[PDB]
This record gives structure tokens, sequence and C-alpha cells, in this order.
């Protein structure tokens, strides 16, 4: 019997009340339209956001951790080499700005060098999310921005292959140049490769050596957090496939790396959560085209001027459920991103990994997407800032969070009804 | 997986009261915490909110009257309310935000002359 229910749990007597009423059904969706806007519209105050940059920033900051560690070379095949040395740019290197990939004779693979195939994968998306948090990630709601960003390496070395042709794609290695468009997204994508060789008696060559040198102009990169977390989900992946061998420099005093030898996947629990953390990233941005496929702004109400019947009047309900669940579920997966990072509830080596190295900078804060000749061996990409900051706009999302479940339960009430 | 109210009872109009909540460490580590408040007749309403690094905010109807704190290494929430007004009248709850979906048994506070 009912009155026997309504009686125990005074709150549901509230809900059926306001799942009548067309204005409080109304003044509902309004809040869901609010708090969408905040959810998919801002950044500092979007909890969604801020998860999305978080998990975006501990892919970057693993790598700066780690790089300069990372054994990788060989030649363009995945081949051994036995005299290569490719250096690439705007890398996180140990006191340079440059990664050199120099090891020859072993072959690339597993506890071994990254090949440079690999490297150039890794490189690329580690280039192209320096760039875009450096000019700032956009609110989820928006797609259609792009980027523009170039970067540069160069092959010395006898025998080595890695910016030739068939490496580049460019007929002339000397002054030659080549234009490609994938379309990453259903947008388009331009590549510029351009090639130049530096003798070794050039005029202003410090290297004793003469060296190629290879530029990529990509333009029209997608800059949407779809977009991102595809770029930091093969920047973890690669490195976690490759799974090279690395050692590390520890510093006197300093904080202290363990293992100090070994292979870059066995860092599992730190790999696991980043990957983690893009997987639920990526759920989060999901929810965003069912909240814009759902929208909430036309009023609702009897039709012929009758009283409204929340057992007939009712169909924009699973819509409005639809809607609201995809808040909720988007709030709590933008929570569940910090927890997986956050060094309060991590535990060993994991929690060392994180407060001493990853959630760190050595650089000079300096802008965010900058690479110095201190920035190896820390994060440098604002993790526990950006942590910090996921907690404020939760903590601003009080009310929000209260007006998506009582949306939620009006309108799975109204469901309820019809049928 | 527990959240246990408690503090609160029957008081005048310009009174005070400090409500405690003793929560698990599942809940309270790490996490952004809040205060809740559901009143005859309403919905559960938020009231204020603190994150780990001890920063508060609330709801216009009580800023300036109500202070949140947090003892990190006891689990504990305590809410300090002042110049109660008969509008302050309600079940207490606290939990975390966003909010783990069982709900303590809160306690009631009844300002009144
Ligand atoms: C190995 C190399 O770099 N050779 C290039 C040559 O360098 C020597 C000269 O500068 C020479 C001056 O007399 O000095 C030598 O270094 C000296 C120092 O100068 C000295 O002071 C110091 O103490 O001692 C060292 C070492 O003993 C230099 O090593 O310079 C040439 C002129 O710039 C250059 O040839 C030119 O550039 C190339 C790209 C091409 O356009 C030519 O037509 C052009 O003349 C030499 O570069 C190599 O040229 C050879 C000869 O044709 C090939 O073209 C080669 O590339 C192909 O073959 C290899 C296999 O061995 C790969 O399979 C590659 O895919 C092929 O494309 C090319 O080497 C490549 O390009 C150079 C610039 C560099 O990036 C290499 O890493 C590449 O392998």
């Amino acid at each position: 019997n009912l009155s026997k229910l309504l009686t125990r749990y005074s709150t549901l007597n509230t809900l059926i009340k306001l799942s009548a009423d067309p204005s409080a059904i109304n003044a509902a969706r309004e809040n869901l339209g609010a708090s969408a806007k905040n959810l998919i519209g801002d950044t500092k105050n979007s909890p969604a956001y801020q998860a999305v940059l978080l998990a975006i920033n501990a892919a970057v900051g693993f790598w700066n951790v780690l790089g300069y560690a990372t054994q990788c070379g060989g030649n363009a095949n995945g081949q051994e080499s036995t005299s290569s040395t490719t250096i690439f740019n705007n890398e996180p290197g140990y006191r340079s700005t440059s990664i050199t990939c120099s090891l020859n004779r072993y072959k690339p693979g597993y506890y071994g060098p990254m090949s440079i195939e690999n490297f150039k994968k890794l490189n690329e998306a580690y280039q192209i999310l320096q760039t875009a948090l450096n000019k700032g990630l956009p609110a989820l709601k928006e797609n259609n921005g792009t980027v523009s960003v170039t970067y540069t390496y160069t092959c010395s070395g006898e025998g080595n292959d890695n910016c030739s042709k068939k490496a580049t794609g460019v007929s002339d290695q000397n002054g030659g140049t080549k234009t490609k468009t994938q379309t990453i997204d259903g947008k388009t994508v331009t590549t510029t490769i351009s090639s130049k060789v530096v003798d070794s008696q050039a005029k202003g060559n410090t290297t004793r050596v003469s060296y190629t040198e290879i530029t990529n102009k990509l333009d029209g990169v997608p800059d949407s957090a779809q977009a991102l977390l595809a770029q930091a989900s093969t920047l973890i992946n690669t490195i976690n496939t490759a799974c090279p061998y690395f050692s590390v420099t520890n510093k006197s005093g300093g904080p202290q790396m363990e293992p100090t030898r070994g292979k870059l996947c066995g860092f599992t629990e730190e790999i696991s959560a980043i990957q983690k953390m893009i997987t639920d990233a990526q759920e989060l941005v999901n929810q965003t085209s069912v909240i814009n496929e759902h929208e909430q702004s036309t009023p609702v109400g009897g039709n012929n001027g009758k009283p409204f019947n929340p057992f007939t009047d009712a169909s924009f309900a699973q819509g409005m459920l639809a809607n609201a669940s995809a808040q909720a579920k988007m709030l709590n997966l933008a929570h569940q991103v910090g927890q997986t990072i956050n060094p309060d509830n991590l535990t060993g080596t994991f929690k060392n990994f994180v407060t001493g190295f990853l959630a760190t900078c050595n650089n000079k804060g300096s802008p965010p997407g900058t690479v110095t000749t201190q920035t190896f061996a820390s994060g440098c990409a604002y993790v526990e800032q950006t942590i910090t900051n996921l907690n404020n706009s939760i903590a601003h999302f009080g009310t929000q969070e209260q007006q998506i479940q009582q949306a939620e339960n009006i309108a799975d009430t109204l469901v309820n009804f019809g049928s | 997986v527990q959240l246990q109210e408690s503090g609160g009872g029957l008081v005048q109009p310009g009174g005070s009261l400090r409500l405690s909540c003793a929560a698990s460490g599942s809940i309270f580590s790490g996490n952004v915490m809040g205060w809740y408040r559901q009143a005859p007749g309403k919905l559960r309403e938020w009231v204020a909110a603190i994150t780990p690094q001890g920063v508060p905010n609330y709801a216009d109807s009580v800023k300036g009257r109500f202070t949140i704190s947090r003892d990190n290494a006891k689990n504990m929430l305590y809410l300090q309310m002042s110049s109660l007004k008969p509008e302050d009248t309600a079940l207490y709850y606290c939990n975390r935000l966003p909010n783990y979906r069982s709900w303590g048994q809160g306690t009631q506070v009844t300002v009144s002359s």
C-alpha cells in the first residue's frame, strides 16, 4: 500500500508532487541546461574539463619523467644500425631540449632500444600535445578547433637511413618537400615535410659532422578533447608496447627512482593508471553527444490546455533522463580520473613516482608545454595543480550535482508512470 | 562505506550547533566532502563543501553563518552553525562530492522558540 510508503520515505512523496507539476519539471530542465553549460562550456569551473586536462597532462608528464633515460636507435626498418645518430628536437633529454637516439648494433625491440619508427610515433603525439597544452585546451563542446604544430629531427652518421626518401616521402633529400593529407576525425590534416642537408664544413656548424634535417609542419590538427586524448593514448601505448630499456641518473640528495635500470613497461602500476585515466576521460567526453542530442530547452506542460497528466503527457522524460544520467556519469568519471592519480590514496613506489617526479617541475611556473634543459626527470605538466583545480571545481558543483540528481529522479518517475 | 552524523538537536533562534560526521577512509581520503540538508516538504539541498586542502565554500542561504571544517587525521567533518533561524530546521547529512550513493541516517536540527 502507498500511504504506508510515503510515511517511511518522506522525500518520495515530495518527488511525486514535483513530477506532476509542470513548473517544477521545467525548473529542473532549466537546471539541466545550466549544469550542461558548466560541464561542456566552461574550463576552469568544469570538473569534466579538468579531468580531461589531467589525463592528458599525466601522459605527457610520464614521458617528461622518463624519456631522457630511454634508449633508442637503429635504422628505418626497425633494424639495427652500425653508426646512426638521430636527434629529435623539443624533447626532454638529459640537460638538453633534444633526445638523441644513438644506440647501435643492438636490435630495437623489447628491453632494447626504441626503434626510430616508434620514436617518430611517440614524438609526433608528444609535439602535438605540448603544442595544444601550450595554447590552452578548448571547452569540451568545441570540436572544430585546430592547431599548427612544427617539429624537427636530424640524422647523421654513416649509413643512417632515418631521413631518406623511403623514411620521409620526399623525392630530393636536399631542399626537397612533400605534402600529404590524411584525415584525423572527419577533419583534413595537411602535413608538409621538408628536408635540408648541412655539410660538416658548412659555417655555423657546432657538431663537427654533417647531417640531414627533417621539418614537419602539420596544419589543421584537431585540438578537441576526443582528438587530444587519442594522442595521449598513442603516446602511452607506444611506450608501453615498445617497452624499451631505460636507465636513470640518480641525482645527489634528490628524490630516488626505483628501479634504476629496467624496461619502461616495468612501471606497470603507473602505466595502468594513466591508461585508465585516458579511458575514463574518453568515456566522459562521449557523454557530450548524449547531452547535445537531448536539449532540455523546450518547455513542457499539458496539451489542449487541460491539466498535465504524468501518465500520458510525458514522452520528453526518456530524453531528460538520458541527459541527466549523462551529466551525472560525466561528473563521476571526472572524479574517478582524479582518484586514479591523486597521491592521497596512492601507496608504495607508485606514490613515490607521483609525489617525487610526475607532480614536479624542474624548469625555472613556465607556461604549459615548454621543454627546457631542466625538464627531464620531472613531469612539468601541472599535475598537482590540475588535481587541486579538479577538486575545487567539484566542490563548486555542489548545487548542480543535486539538481541533476533531482532532474534524473523526476524523469525516472515519469518514465515509470508512462507504462 | 559509512557515514555517521551527530550533534543535532532542538535550539532557539540565535543558537549554535556543531554537527559532526565520522566518515570512513574510503569516502573521506583525498575527497571533497560536504554537508547537505533536507527540510520538511523539500528535496535534499546542498549546504557546504570543503576540499582536501581545507578550502571551504557555501550555499548562499548559509554563507556567513555556517563554517565547514575537516580533520584529515581522524576522517572527521564538522559544520559549525551560527545565528540559526527557523528556516535552518532540517535533517543534515554529510557525504563526499560527488556523492557516495548510500547516505547516512542524518542528524535532526530544529530551530524554534
Ligand atoms: C655519411 C655522410 O654524412 N656523408 C655525407 C658527406 O659527409 C662527409 C663530408 O662532409 C666530408 C667532407 O670532406 O667530411 C666528413 O666528415 C668528417 C669531417 O668533415 C671531419 O672534419 C671529421 O674530423 O671527420 C669526419 C668523418 O671522418 C663527412 O662525413 O657530405 C656530403 C656533402 O654534404 C654528403 O653528400 C651530399 O648529401 C647527400 C644527402 C646527397 O644529397 C649527396 O648527393 C650530396 O653530395 C654525404 O651524405 C651522404 O651522401 C652519400 C653519397 O651519395 C649518400 O647520398 C648518403 O645517403 C644514402 O646512403 C646511405 C647509405 O650509406 C643511406 O642508406 C641513405 O638513406 C641514402 O640516402 C648520404 O648520407 C646521408 O645524408 C647525410 C647528410 C647524413 O644525414 C647521413 O646520415 C645520411 O646517411
